[PDB]
RNA sequence: UUGACCUCAAAUCAGGUAGGAGUACCCGCUGAACUUAAGCAUAUCAAUAAGCGGAGGAAAAGAAACCAACCGGGAUUGCCUUAGUAACGGCGAGUGAAGCGGCAAAAGCUCAAAUUUGAAAUCUGGUACCUUCGGUGCCCGAGUUGUAAUUUGGAGAGGG
RNA sequence: GUUCUUUGUAAAGUGCCUUCGAAGAGUCGAGUUGUUUGGGAAUGCAGCUCUAAGUGGGUGGUAAAUUCCAUCUAAAGCUAA
RNA sequence: UUGACAUUGUGAAGAGACAUAGUUUC
């Protein structure tokens, strides 16, 4: 009867889910987290929705 | 129907013709064995409001339980103990001398189940009872729309778990504020009202 | 009723248009019957009457109605009952012993 | 978590930082609110006088909700009308037609005064009212409508 | 094991309360059994929706009654005034209730024509058995909601009586006190021979 | 002398049933003390442990002799809440529920008491045959000290 | 989904009119003892004594008398989730 | 152990009251 889960309130909980989004595109942030993007065209990489 | 009269004329106990009655045949039974088969029901009224009916594989005894307090077993009325506990002789039994009755024709008669039993007698020492059984291996019975539920499994030895309408009684199960604590049957709710509720999110 | 629709008071409440629905039989338990009334008469003047209720209406004939009622309200179980016990003798003695 | 505790740090000392002389040990003043009388009167006066023994009256078999009546003052009020609807209100604040607000509706009970309602027009439906709530009200030439 | 300025605590933990933890690790195995067995439902229900209609019905006590809510059942009188008798009406998805009474026709309406909307947006398939196939549509509640009763309109004129309604009350407040007072005043004087 | 009935017996009589086990969970009985109160007896631990009887895949409960006091609700069970609250309590230590509201699931009913009285209309068993979880024919038997149909309070019955 | 026997001079639902409307007792209830409960002039359970009525009866969390009001229909019974 | 109540019924004499008819109590 240990806590195992834990709540954290909704609205923070997307402060930092939309954080976490919004570094997706700064690329420096990409290559500093493993990621291998000297390649890539630009970013964020938009590739078509025939995919 | 004459039942209409039987009950009515059953409820002046007082009254002569039945204090004549009640004792000559408060007598006989004292006769005869504590645990005995009864050939018909003496209170055919009684019983058939209760259920009877009078096909094959209905069954009527009589038995008598001795009356007043429960004396605490225990040696020389030691208690080894507090003393709140060290009663022995006021002391009174939580189900009824009818209860008694039924549990032991229902042991007498393992392959009846107790359906129900009503009050007939008694004097100093006895409180006498008729108990009506039911066979359920009894074809008469198995079919029968209406009395072959007493034919299920869950319905072994009612008596010996409080079922029939006297073990409901002292049971407490009735609806209401007088009966928060027993009701939906007490020794369950009261763990339900001791159980700790965690949640995976902590409320 | 009618309430008054306010919030405290003697009417207290909401004005709603009313209805009042159709009755309930199990409102009637109690009631008599013919049959009834009849088995009843019947079995009285079977058994007769018993211990207390002889003694009941001595005291109501030789000591009045005030300390019948009190002996019938420890007999009974209460005044309720023991009012409606002496009222019942009352009536074995008018019926009877009288008219 | 374990890591930041301070039973990590005092590891290596004798005493788990609970003294030599007067150690850890299991009771000593007894458990829970015991000797709130004595041993323990101090504490209990002061920090919480008013303990022990009785007032008023018992009230058997109370049922909060007899008395269920939220309170609203003046203070607000405006507020129970939608941001859009309330700016059409204040500015053409008038008899013939003036807002209607059913604080029951809003599920409160009694209307009190805290203060400064402007001088529009409100209709008010509520169940009590403050004296003042009431005057004030009627100050800015609205009423009180009693429901239930 | 008093000290400090703290607040008074009251923790249950006297019992041998560890014998009775319930930590509901089922909460998410639960959820799915629960939903399994709808879609088990619905699925054997045939095309009918997995609930009953139930009638509208004023809450009670005075906290409460400024809504309205899901009832049990009908009532015998609702189901008779909406033209089909209880035995069908239970048959045909509707609840029935013969405990509760009807005192309001405000309500009594409205559960009639709550039954009005529901006939005409149900279809009863015959017995015969053929079974013209017809698309399960889940929730009678869903497609039947419980609205809120509109009381009054937005706005409207400023009619002022002149009687406060504060005064109204504490009048109110009295009458009612000193009534059985007032009685018994009236009750002696009536005695002045 | 013969034949019934009532009540009570016997049989290696025809067919069946109960015991014991398990017992986490379930329905009852019975019933502690350690402990806590900084001592202790009421209290507490606890309507707990140990002892006893009884069931099932669940058990129990259940279609109101309910809750309310409202504009009233509407079988039971459970969860979130009510609430560490009303209340109990050397009013000390401690204890401690319910009604309303939201949700999970939903489902409703059976007798007794009634003249079929122009027809015991009901049923166990044996037996033969069959399309055998059963059916029909026939015969013993049950049963009027009441077995069916009809009725269950929401009603409902008889006449029109 | 098909196929065969039609259960029938059988069974059921509904509107009006008239007369009825049977409803559980050593129980309800009461006193007392004991236990139990948050239940407090007594929450349930049990023992012994008393023991009902039928416009009655039970409940309405402060005992009692009076007068009303509200609300159910006990002392028998089945039932999935 | 002692009292009351219940198990407890039937006659006869004698006391006890509506206040010197017999229901009732010893
Ligand atoms: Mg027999
Ligand atoms: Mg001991
Ligand atoms: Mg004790
Ligand atoms: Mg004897
Ligand atoms: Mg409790
Ligand atoms: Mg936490
Ligand atoms: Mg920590
Ligand atoms: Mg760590
Ligand atoms: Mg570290
Ligand atoms: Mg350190
Ligand atoms: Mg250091
Ligand atoms: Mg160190
Ligand atoms: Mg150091
Ligand atoms: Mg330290
Ligand atoms: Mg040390
Ligand atoms: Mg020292
Ligand atoms: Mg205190
Ligand atoms: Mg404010
Ligand atoms: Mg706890
Ligand atoms: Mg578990
Ligand atoms: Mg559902
Ligand atoms: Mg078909
Ligand atoms: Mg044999
Ligand atoms: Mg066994
Ligand atoms: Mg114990
Ligand atoms: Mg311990
Ligand atoms: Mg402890
Ligand atoms: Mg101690
Ligand atoms: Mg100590
Ligand atoms: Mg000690
Ligand atoms: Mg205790
Ligand atoms: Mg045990
Ligand atoms: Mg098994
Ligand atoms: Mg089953
Ligand atoms: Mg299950
Ligand atoms: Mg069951
Ligand atoms: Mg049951
Ligand atoms: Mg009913
Ligand atoms: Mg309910
Ligand atoms: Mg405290
Ligand atoms: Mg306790
Ligand atoms: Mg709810
Ligand atoms: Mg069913
Ligand atoms: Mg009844
Ligand atoms: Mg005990
Ligand atoms: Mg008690
Ligand atoms: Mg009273
Ligand atoms: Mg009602
Ligand atoms: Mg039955």
């Amino acid at each position: 009867w240990r806590k195992w889960n834990v709540k954290v309130n909704h609205n923070e909980k997307r402060y930092a889910t939309a954080s976490a989004i919004a570094a997706t595109a700064v690329a420096s942030l990409v290559l500093a987290r493993g990621h291998r993007v000297e390649k890539i065209p630009e970013i964020p990489l938009v590739v078509s929705t025939d995919l | 129907g004459a039942y209409k009269y039987l009950e009515e004329l059953q409820r002046k106990k007082q009254s002569d013709v039945l204090r004549f009655l009640q004792r000559v045949r408060v007598w006989e039974y004292r006769q005869k064995n504590v645990i005995h088969r009864a050939a018909r029901p003496t209170r055919p009224d009684k019983a058939r409001r209760l259920g009877y009916k009078a096909k094959q594989g209905f069954v009527i005894y009589r038995v008598r339980v001795r009356r007043g307090n429960r004396k605490r077993p225990v040696p020389k009325g030691a208690t080894y103990g507090k003393p709140t506990n060290q009663g022995v002789n006021e002391l009174k039994y939580q189900r009824s001398l009818r209860a008694t009755a039924e549990e032991r024709v229902g042991r007498r008669a393992a392959n009846l189940r107790v359906l129900n039993s009503y009050w007939v007698n008694q004097d100093s020492t006895y409180k006498y009872f008729e108990v009506i059984l039911v066979d359920p291996q009894h074809k008469a019975i198995r079919r029968d729309a209406r009395y072959n539920w007493i034919c299920d499994p869950v319905h072994k030895h009612r008596e010996a778990r409080g079922l029939t309408a006297t073990g409901k009684k002292s049971r407490g199960i009735n609806k209401g504020h007088k009966f928060n604590n027993t009701k939906a049957g007490r020794r369950k709710t009261w763990k339900r009202q001791n159980t700790l509720s965690l949640w995976r999110y902590r409320k | 009723t009618v309430k008054t629709g306010i919030a405290i008071g003697l009417n207290k409440g909401k004005k709603v248009t009313s209805m009042t629905p159709a009755p309930k039989i199990s409102y009637k338990k109690g009631a008599a019957s013919n049959r009834t009334k009849f088995v009843r008469s019947l079995v009285r003047e079977i058994a007769g009457l018993s211990p207390y209720e002889r003694r009941l209406i001595d005291l109501i004939r030789n000591s009045g109605e005030k300390r019948a009622r009190k002996v019938a309200k420890k007999r009974l179980g209460s005044f309720t009952r023991a009012k409606a016990k002496v009222e019942e003798m009352n009536n074995i003695i008018a019926a009877s012993r009288r008219h | 978590p374990s890591r930041f505790t301070k039973t990590r740090k005092h590891r290596g000392h004798v005493s788990a930082g609970k003294g030599r002389i007067g150690k850890h040990r299991k009771h000593p003043g007894g458990r829970g609110m015991a000797g709130g009388q004595h041993h323990h009167r101090i504490n209990m006066d002061k920090y919480h006088p008013g303990y022990f023994g009785k007032v008023g009256m018992r009230y058997f078999h109370k049922q909060q909700a007899h008395f269920w009546k939220p309170v609203l003052n003046l203070d607000k009020l405006w507020t129970l009308i939608p941001e859009d609807k309330r700016d059409q209100y204040l500015k053409s604040a008038s008899k013939e037609t003036a807002p209607v607000i059913d604080t029951l509706a809003a599920g409160y009970g009694k209307i009190l005064g805290k203060g400064r309602i402007p001088n529009v027009p409100v209709i008010v439906k509520a169940r009590f009212v403050s004296k003042l709530a009431e005057e004030k009200i009627r100050a800015a030439g609205g009423v009180v409508e009693l429901i239930a | 094991a008093i000290s400090k300025n703290l607040p008074i605590l009251k923790n249950h933990f006297r019992k041998h309360w560890q014998e009775r933890v319930k930590v509901h690790f089922d909460q998410a195995g639960k959820k799915v059994s629960r939903r399994n067995a709808r879609a088990t439902r619905a699925a054997k229900i045939a095309p009918r929706p997995l609930d009953l209609l139930r009638p509208v019905v004023r809450a009670p006590t005075v906290k409460y009654n400024r809504k309205v809510r899901a009832g049990r059942g009908f009532t015998l009188a609702e189901v008779k005034a909406a033209g089909l008798t209880a035995a069908y009406a239970r048959t045909i998805g509707i609840a029935v209730d013969h405990r509760r009474q009807n005192r309001n026709q405000e309500i009594f309406d409205a559960n009639v024509q709550r039954l009005k909307e529901y006939q005409s947006k149900i279809i009863v398939f015959p017995r015969n058995g053929k079974a013209p196939e017809a698309e399960q549509v889940l929730s009678a509640a869903a497609t039947f909601p419980i609205a809120q009763p509109a009381t009054d309109v937005e706005a409207r004129a400023v009619q002022d009586n002149g009687e406060s309604a504060f005064r109204t009350l504490r009048l109110a407040r009295s009458e009612k006190k000193f009534r059985g007072i007032r009685e018994k005043r009236a009750r002696e004087k009536a005695e002045a021979e």
